[PDB]
This record gives C-alpha cells, sequence and structure tokens, in this order.
C-alpha cells in the first residue's frame, strides 16, 4: 500500500494555538488565537504538501496557488476529524489548547459557522469514516479549488487530481458494486460539503481583516497577506471550488 | 508574490 503508507508517514502531528486558557474568553483573544493557529498550521500544510506524491511536478506558482486557495477547507476538514476522534464531535477541537464549547462558539461571533463545522465532524461518525479514507480525502482537498481561468500548467494539476481520486476509490474498494458506489457517492458528497463552510469562513475572516484594527484582532504575517490578496479572488468568483456533484 | 510562503515552499528544513 505505497500510497497510504506515504500519507500516513507524512501526516502532521499536534499543533497548539498558544491560547491562554487561564484568562476569561473574549472575541479578541479567541480570534487572535485562531489566527495564530492558522499561521502555525499553514507552516505544517506547506511541509506536508511538499511531501505528497506528485506535488512537486506541479509548476511552482501552481503549488503556491493550490496552497493559498485550499488551506481553509483542508484545515476545517482536519479539525472536524480531530473533533470526531478526540471528543466525539461534542466540541470543536481546534487544538489541544483551543477547544470550543458552545459558549466559545457564541463569543467568537461564528456560532452558525461553528454549527456547520460540528455537523461536518458528526458526519465522520455517521458515515463511519476510516482513518485511511480521511487521509485520502484530505489530500484530495488540496486539489479541489483553482482559478476559473485555470492554472499555469493545468494539465499536470488535472493528472494529479485524477490520481488522488483513483487512490480514494481504491481505498473504498466490498465484492458488491452497489456498496462501493453508495460509499463513493457518500464520501464525494461529504467532500463537497466542506466548500460552502470554507466559503462562509472566507467571508468572515476577510470582513474581520478589513475591520481588525477596530476589534483588537491580530492577524499574523502570512494570514494577513493571503486573506487580502488570495481570499478576495475566491469571494469575487475568480477562484472556485471543484465540486463532484452539481450544487 | 507571497514572499514568506514562497520561502517556506523553497526551504528544505
Ligand atoms: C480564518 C480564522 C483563523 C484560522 C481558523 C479559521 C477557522 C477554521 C480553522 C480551523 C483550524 O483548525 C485551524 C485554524 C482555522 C483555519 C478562522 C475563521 C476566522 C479566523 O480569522
Amino acid at each position: 500500500p505505497i500510497f497510504l503508507n506515504v500519507l500516513e508517514a507524512i501526516e502532521p502531528g499536534v499543533v497548539c494555538a498558544g491560547h491562554d486558557n487561564n484568562q476569561p474568553d473574549s472575541f479578541a483573544a479567541l480570534l487572535s488565537s485562531l489566527n495564530e493557529l492558522g499561521e502555525r498550521q499553514l507552516v505544517h500544510v506547506v511541509k506536508w504538501a511538499k511531501a505528497l506524491p506528485g506535488f512537486r511536478n506541479l509548476h511552482v506558482d501552481d503549488q503556491m496557488a493550490v496552497i493559498q486557495y485550499s488551506w481553509m477547507g483542508l484545515m476545517v476538514f482536519a479539525m472536524g476529524w480531530r473533533s470526531f476522534t478526540n471528543v466525539n464531535s461534542r466540541m470543536l477541537y481546534f487544538a489541544p489548547d483551543l477547544v470550543f464549547n458552545e459558549y466559545r462558539m457564541h463569543k467568537s461571533r461564528m456560532y452558525s459557522q461553528c454549527v456547520r463545522m460540528r455537523h461536518l465532524s458528526q458526519e465522520f461518525g455517521w458515515l463511519q469514516i476510516t482513518p485511511q479514507e480521511f487521509l485520502c480525502m484530505k489530500a484530495l482537498l488540496l486539489f479541489s479549488i483553482i482559478p476559473v481561468d485555470g492554472l499555469k500548467n493545468q494539465k499536470f494539476f488535472d493528472e494529479l487530481r485524477m490520481n488522488y481520486i483513483k487512490e480514494l476509490d481504491r481505498i473504498i474498494a466490498r465484492k458488491n458494486p452497489t456498496s462501493c458506489s453508495r460509499r463513493f457517492y457518500q464520501l464525494t458528497k461529504l467532500l463537497d460539503s466542506v466548500q460552502p463552510i470554507a466559503r462562509e469562513l472566507h467571508q468572515f475572516t476577510f470582513d474581520l481583516l478589513i475591520k481588525s484594527h477596530m476589534v483588537s484582532v491580530d492577524f499574523p504575517e502570512m494570514m494577513a497577506e493571503i486573506i487580502s490578496v488570495q481570499v478576495p479572488k475566491i469571494l469575487s468568483g475568480k477562484v472556485k471550488p471543484i465540486y463532484f456533484h452539481t450544487q | 508574490e507571497n514572499a514568506l510562503l514562497r520561502y517556506l515552499l523553497d526551504k528544505d528544513d
């Protein structure tokens, strides 16, 4: 199982947000900690992506692009998984030092978004998603959002995405075709469900960046740049998710 | 051109 071996081997470890849990909750402290967590996880997503089979055959500008567009979805999906495995989706396990209960979901001013993320987490339970299905699905999320005008070398991206879909299908293949078919259907629907969540978070973080000075929310270096240059391309429709099913 | 991100992509470390 060469492909699964690799994904297992390269999977990032635990990342802490640096949140002070000894202090009372506030919108500013929670969001500043989430922002710092995003920066920390981005460092890990880059190291991971570089190690994915075939990633480096992409044009370097395209490597940059897929990372810059896909991080929100990737990170939401991984957080959904952590939440499922660590706390049976009861709370949102952003990091060991940043676990959102309902009060934090309210104080963060992201309650509705948190609801959807917890629903995603529950799906891993409801669908009985395996660790190996999770790994293949997460890898595929890196290749699920691109410019409508295409990438620099679209053909190499298309080939890579194709191969990650095939690896997912293999990990699903059940000597009964109907079982594998229903399963692939379910998992592709679940992958699609990440995108509207990521989009709502894109809008929220962009709006927050625009007003960050007014609410005492800190955005680290890479996050601020990505959210001001790359995220607006998503929000303006220049960059769109790749859906399996018609929305 | 995100310099910090490109640096992370370019560095081996
Ligand atoms: C983008 C954001 C900071 C980074 C957060 C994001 C919510 C989803 C998320 C889950 C993680 O596990 C890493 C941090 C991220 C990626 C937050 C929504 C608003 C805040 O500005």
